């Protein structure tokens, strides 16, 4: 269509349109519903543009584009054929940050510990964090395992 | 695990074996991350187009082993599940985007010299080690070769197996298949030039891709075995679930559990 | 249509403006294959993900025009619809496979100098002309550039526009996009070195891709403007419905519509 | 799954399995149902294997696998995730030939006409075909098109 709307930018992030149908060609569920408000009950959404009724939105900032929720079970959502501008980014491995967890409260700043630092509370996570990674018959027993050496030579480089 | 060597008794103590009770069948693998919660590839529990959808009563877990068969009377710890959390947006329709799950033991297992939790990376160490060219380890009892004449029996590693695999450049990563590689995945494996072989084949899903931190010399889990096209195929590089990105979810689930 | 000139009055008498009666707006192009049937791209009438579902009573046709606006009082011919025959397996959910429709006019239009039909290729001439390197034309009132600053008014050709694009090796085509290309799809455009731009831009869908024969010098319709990424992007190629491969269907549809 | 059924060759051509689902994770219509009986009625289903109930079958020799009908309208069909063998063949342009149309009845052989051949009956197809491809203000008037020549040296080639 020539006389259609303009080219949707920023991978549909700031999208505030009204399309309520998926690429699969399916309906769409009410952002705030008995189904969709339980699936959302775990993620890390963001404002930018509201979750108006049931129109495709990109709340989580999903880089593949705006989507609808199609049903209730996990993975039952689907993307929208929003007609985005440019092809998506290709963040070279650790090129895309992923500003990770806080000590159960956003923004560290006053962050100090012994030499490890847990991030799971202990009450629920259980036990073993404090000394994870340290295999008993090796790191604790100060003996190296057969190929560790090889894993190591990679790090610092051979060229 | 293709072209890999046997694992040493005691090597990876977070290596969990997740298998369905009846019939008794090895499904995938996983990692113990604490005394009570377990991480595994979501597709191991649910995959709609193939009609896969096990529930808790369907499968048990087995921590602390070596041979993918033979009750190791002393060292193991057979235990039932309780929770089973799959990601609300585990894109199973298109490209296994967020192939992360998160099981819970029924009762906290007890630690041992063979049963010990791996570490969930943090932003800092996650920065320093996530660089194309460094290597890692993907373990498991998944198939040795990628085919067999008759009976897959003939392609199932006896003991555990291990292979050290190197991280590739996201560019060449994208370049191995029209399957949309997502922001939160990462392909690892050798290059066509490079000479060395090795790859986590079928059956390997869930098994972790752990990396040793020179600082603090602890073991961390960067990824999880998720998807790939065949095994050791010159050209194709295996893919893994980027656990670091999904870590914020893991937090959001685990501490919401009551207290 | 991009980087292409204005078409000579009468250069392509089979050209079909397909537009909706209300609100009045240009929809797509298409082609006159007989005095009563017209061939067009399917995604002009149907594309659910967008809300595209026009019935016969929704859109009219204009055979014989020139300027994409101005009632051509002496030459055009606005008629009514009858059929709208989409393909049963028109893959609108994934890659617009078989993007081919089959409009039927209410009453057989009066042939003329300015309104003449185009031919469907035959297995012989077909094998002959579809070689990577040969050229063909594509006609359309569709957009000149790919964008505008404000209002697409500032990019819509005054009159019918034309461009000749050369066929490209399927192998290169694949390389062009992640979007799975099918047996019945064929890309045409110049490569990054070659130095000649040009292409069917948005709004050109339906207009035919036609070549002339080196035997019997008649004009044949090899494709149907279907899809593409942007308009005139170096490194990409426009894709067209392979009309020939779908020729057998047309025969079924038409020839079973009565006697 | 490791112990799973063997590989699926020929892109699922002669596949007689019983999976009633689609990659979009949906149901699957019975091949001889009202809906599915229609959509197919006008295509070209060769045998290869039976159309068994509503199991994913590749009845058209679709070289992208086997599939289901998910509804009744055009395009309401979906491919199945059969887990095929090797990478599908990519025929060089005309390389996927296509043995198109007979004189409405199977095979040609005894076929001879003037210089064209209205592969369309006249009755249902209508008027035109005969003098098709010839423009009133050009070839019929033996006058050349501004670029006809350019389109011509194409077949001649500059190498
Ligand atoms: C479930 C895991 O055991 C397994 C890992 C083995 C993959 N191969 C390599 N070299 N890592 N995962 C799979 O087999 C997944 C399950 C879904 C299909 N699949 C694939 O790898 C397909 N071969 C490719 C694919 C299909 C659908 C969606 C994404 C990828
Ligand atoms: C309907 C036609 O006017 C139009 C033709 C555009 C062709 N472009 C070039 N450069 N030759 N078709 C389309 O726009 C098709 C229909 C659906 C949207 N679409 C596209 O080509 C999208 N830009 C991309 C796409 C989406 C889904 C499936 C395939 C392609
Ligand atoms: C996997 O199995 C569970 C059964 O335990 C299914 O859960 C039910 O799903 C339906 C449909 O979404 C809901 O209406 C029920 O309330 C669910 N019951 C429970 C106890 O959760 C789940 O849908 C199955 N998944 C698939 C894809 O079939
Ligand atoms: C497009 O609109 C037409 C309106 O005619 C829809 O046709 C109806 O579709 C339903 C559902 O498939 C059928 O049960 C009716 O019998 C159809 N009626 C007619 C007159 O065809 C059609 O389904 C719509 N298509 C889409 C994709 O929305």
């Amino acid at each position: 269509s020539p006389l259609l709307e303009t080219c949707v930018p920023d991978r549909g992030r700031e999208y505030r349109g009204r399309l309520a149908v998926t690429t699969h060609g399916s309906r769409c569920l009410a952002w705030s519903s008995e189904q969709a408000k339980a699936l959302s009950k775990d993620q890390d959404f963001n404002p930018a543009v509201p979750l108006a009724e049931n129109f495709c939105r990109n709340p989580d900032g999903d880089e593949e584009g705006a989507w609808c929720y199609v049903a209730d079970q996990p993975g039952d959502f689907e993307y929208c054929d929003l007609n985005y501008c440019e092809e998506p980014v290709d963040g070279d491995l650790g090129d895309r940050l992923g500003e990770d967890p806080d000590p159960d409260a956003a923004i560290e700043g006053r962050t100090s510990e012994d030499h490890f630092q847990p991030f799971f509370n202990e009450k629920t996570f259980g036990a073993g964090e404090a000394d994870c990674g340290l295999r008993p018959l090796f790191e604790k027993k100060q003996v190296q395992d057969q190929t560790e050496k090889e894993l190591f030579e990679s790090y610092i480089e051979g060229r | 695990i293709v072209e890999g060597q046997d694992a040493e008794v005691g090597l990876s103590p977070w290596q969990v074996m997740l298998f369905r009770k009846s019939p008794q069948e090895l499904l995938c693998g996983a990692s113990l991350i604490s005394d009570r919660w377990v991480l595994t590839a979501a597709h191991c529990l649910l995959y709609p187009p193939w009609d896969k959808n096990f529930t808790v009563d369907d499968l048990l877990v087995r921590i602390g082993k070596h041979s993918r068969t033979r009750y190791e009377r002393k060292v193991e710890k057979i235990s039932m599940l309780d929770k089973i959390y799959i990601h609300p947006r585990y894109n199973w329709k298109e490209n296994l985007d967020r192939d992360i799950a998160l099981l819970k033991l029924k009762r906290p297992i007890e630690l041992s010299d063979y049963i010990h939790p791996v570490c969930l990376p943090d932003k800092q160490t996650a920065a320093k080690l996530l660089h194309a060219g460094f290597k890692g380890r993907v373990t498991g009892w998944g198939n040795r070769r990628e085919t067999w004449t008759t009976s897959v029996a003939e392609v199932q590693p006896s003991v555990l197996q291990v292979v050290n695999l190197p991280l590739v450049e996201r560019p060449v990563c994208k370049a191995s298949t029209r399957i949309r590689i997502t922001d939160n995945m990462f392909c690892a494996g050798y290059k066509p030039g490079e000479g060395k072989r090795g790859d986590a084949c079928e059956g390997d899903s869930g098994g972790p891709f752990v990396m040793k931190s020179p600082y603090n010399n602890r073991w961390y889990q960067m990824g999880i075995v998720s998807w790939g096209e065949g095994c050791d195929r010159d050209g194709k590089y295996g893919f893994y679930t980027h656990v670091f990105r999904l870590k914020k979810w893991i937090q959001k689930v685990i501490d919401r559990l009551g207290s």
